[PDB]
């Protein structure tokens, strides 16, 4: 389909599988989003990481 | 050659003159739980030996008015040799069973037994009679033991059920004429891999006469009727202290 | 590492179940093959041995003379899902205006199938069933007469909020999914996956669902299996004043995509109750017809 | 069509020929079955398989 | 369209053309039908056929 | 023509009277050979069942 590109996620670091039937993308389905993760970026934000079996503080 | 047989398990040996083959439940052979089916992630325990051998836990007199018995599983090992220790102290627990159930008589005694194996047999109540009443069953009959427990109406399996139907389950008869024991063997039946021993009965074993025992004046007059049974494959998890309930 | 004879001689660990028996194609019926007179010694396929507790293995070939015949009747209409996916009833909602029971506009039904015998009867031939569902719902005065008013299903899943009254906060529904729809309207129907946290749901269950001593003010709970409390289904008329008119839902279930273990025998005695397999006993009766003798018709 | 694998049956002994046109496998039709059978799972479950023409028990 | 074989003129010795949306064949239109015809069967189930030219009795 | 089945493999006219036995020549009465001592199990030509 040639339509315009003006949905929210337009240029996403996860690509979607949409359905639509009219000529604005934002018109269309949720679909389905891409199961990529990224924990750290809030669960281990630090500079130097540390490694499991060693101690943190040395 | 068929009618011959030797069953050895652990530290347990059976025979039997007079047999009729075997049965394996749902045509599978008991197995351990696959990483892909398992979802604890403990590393279970496998006594083997220990537990998976045969224990001799009750009998039964056969007489002329019989109604008829029945044993839930694993309830009746819960509380006997190393088997027992280990579903008490563990949360889970997963096994199979070799069920042989032995009764022997003379070429001049008649009878015969239905030896058959129910998944998930749920007890009713005769609802005060009238049905009015929506009463339910106690612990002792949805959980006898080892000394099992009697049928109050055999015909419908205490269920609401045709007992006429039951050979629809892996079953063996017992025709004095004919054999002195059954054998079937069972593999662990349920919706999830691993279960508790306690809360959780898989599956009950009914022995239901349903051609009565007969003999003239003279003859052995007490014939027993006993149940042997070994788990196998049994597995454990969820470690921690024992429990009896 | 092993290095015990016994220990690597193990079987102890094998995950692969051994089966005795497997599938075959059979789309037909099984065809009849021509047969003679056979007159020999060795050869019995006529006795059998019941007790081993298999059934016959005899055929009408070694039976009778028999002739060819190719038999195409096809096997199709006997599939579990030829079998259960057609829609039956399996709850009904009354929304009265002067009642007893639910005059407050709104009703929460608990998902449980188990109150209509046909449909009932069906599913407890299986111990365990796995499957996904189609619901439809049918809405009417109790004449069956179309009236021009706007309804709300809601389905709440266990720990959500059930509605307490026709306004009830719960019914912003952010998160649970609702319907709305008009009496006027078509029947409503979604379909429903399987829900369970079980590999399948179970329509019996031999034991508890805790612990401690099971006294006889808890047997009530023997045989509740919360793997099968999938939740309520919450109704009500939507406005903030009362409805002008008496309302029933009337809930079909059409399975689907169904797998199902364990046959077992099937109910002979009326039921009862929802949730067990109570019987009358002083109304046990036979599981079919009787006659005066056993040599008369 | 690129939807979720979210049905009863999905990896199943027996495939399916469905409808559907929604993202989850789960709104699709009943459609059709394989039309295998194992009566001997049920009818005959014994250990050591005996003929027809000798006798069951020898 | 992979559906059932459950027509009332399935292996007919006319074939037909038609629409259909579901998996049982029978809740097809009913099409064209093939505009073949046999009038003799009826019209002259003679064993010893005679010509139009000759005399029928001879 | 035959076709059906049953037809095909019938054995309905079949002439020829299988015989189980068969003449041999004798001319004169059987011999008897050496035989020995047997003390076997198994083995046992005076039982009969006529
Ligand atoms: C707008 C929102 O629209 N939402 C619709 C909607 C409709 C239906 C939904 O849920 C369907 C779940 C059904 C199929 C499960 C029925 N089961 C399985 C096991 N079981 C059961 C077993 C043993 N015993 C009992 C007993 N009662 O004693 C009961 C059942 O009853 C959910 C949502």
């Amino acid at each position: 389909s040639h339509e315009n590109s003006n949905s929210a996620t337009e240029g996403s670091t996860i690509n979607y599988t949409t359905i639509n039937y009219y000529k604005d993308s934002y018109a269309a389905t949720a679909g389905k989003q891409s199961l990529k993760q990224d924990p750290d970026k809030f669960a281990n934000p630090v500079k130097d990481i540390f490694t499991e079996m060693a101690a943190p503080l040395k | 050659s068929d009618r011959v047989a030797q069953l050895t398990i652990g530290n347990s040996t059976i025979t039997t003159q007079e047999a009729a083959n075997i049965i394996v439940g749902y045509g599978e052979w008991p197995s351990y739980c696959s990483d892909s089916d398992a979802t604890a992630v403990d590393k279970p325990t496998r006594p083997d030996v220990s537990v998976n051998r045969f224990y001799t836990l009750d009998t039964k007199l056969w007489e002329k008015s019989s109604k008829g018995w029945y044993w839930k599983f694993p309830d009746v090992l819960t509380e006997t040799g190393v088997f027992g220790q280990n579903a008490q102290f563990h949360y889970l627990y997963r096994s199979g069973f070799c069920i042989h159930v032995q009764c022997n008589a003379s070429k001049f005694h008649q009878g015969a037994l239905l030896v058959a194996v129910l998944p998930e047999y749920v007890i009713g109540t005769v609802a005060g009679g009238t049905g009015t009443e929506d009463t339910h069953p106690p612990y002792k009959q949805t959980q006898p033991g080892a000394d099992g427990f009697e049928l109050q109406h055999p015909y419908v399996l205490d269920a609401g059920i045709p007992i006429s139907q039951l050979t629809v389950c892996p079953h063996q008869w017992i025709n004095l004429r004919t054999n002195n024991c059954a054998t079937i063997i069972v593999p662990y039946i349920n919706a999830l891999p691993f279960d508790s021993a306690l809360n959780h009965c898989n599956f009950g074993l009914l022995v239901v006469p349903i051609s009565p025992l007969d003999y003239d004046q003279g003859a052995t007059p007490v014939i027993p009727i006993t149940i042997t049974l070994a788990p196998m494959c049994s597995e454990f998890a969820g470690l921690r202290q024992a429990v009896t309930q | 590492g092993d290095r015990v004879a016994d220990v690597i001689e193990s079987s102890i660990g094998d995950s692969v179940s051994r089966a005795l028996t497997h599938a075959l194609p059979a789309p037909t019926g099984q065809n009849t093959q021509v047969s003679s007179h056979r007159l020999d010694t060795g050869k019995v396929p006529a006795l059998q041995a019941a007790e081993i507790g298999a059934s016959s293995n005899a055929s009408d070939e070694s039976m009778i003379e028999t002739r060819c015949v190719l038999n195409s009747h096809s096997t199709a209409e006997t599939t579990l899902d030829s079998f259960f996916s057609r829609a039956g009833l399996v709850g009904e909602i009354d929304l009265p205006l002067e009642g007893t029971t639910n005059p407050n506009g709104y009703a929460n039904w608990d998902i449980d199938i188990t109150g209509y015998a046909q449909m009932r009867r069906k599913v407890e031939l299986f111990t365990y069933m796995r499957f996904d569902a189609e619901f439809t719902f049918v809405a009417c005065t109790p004449t069956g007469e179309v009236v021009p008013q706007l309804l709300q299903y809601m389905f709440v899943p266990p720990g959500a909020p059930k509605p307490d009254s026709r306004e009830s906060l719960a019914w912003q529904t952010a998160t649970n999914p609702s319907v709305f729809v008009k009496l006027s309207d078509p029947p409503a129907q979604v379909s429903v996956p399987f829900m369970s946290p079980a590999s399948a749901y179970q329509w019996f269950y031999d034991g508890y669902p805790t612990f401690g001593e099971h006294k006889q003010e808890k047997d009530l709970e023997y045989g509740a299996c919360p793997n099968n409390m999938m939740g309520t289904f919450s109704v009500r008329t939507v406005g903030t004043s009362k409805s002008k008119y008496p309302l029933v839902v009337r809930i079909y279930m059409r399975m689907k995509h169904v797998r199902a273990w364990i046959p077992r025998p099937m109910r002979n005695q009326n039921y009862l109750f929802k949730a067990n397999p109570n019987y009358a006993g002083n109304s046990i009766k036979p599981t079919g017809a009787s006659r005066t003798a056993i040599t008369t018709l």
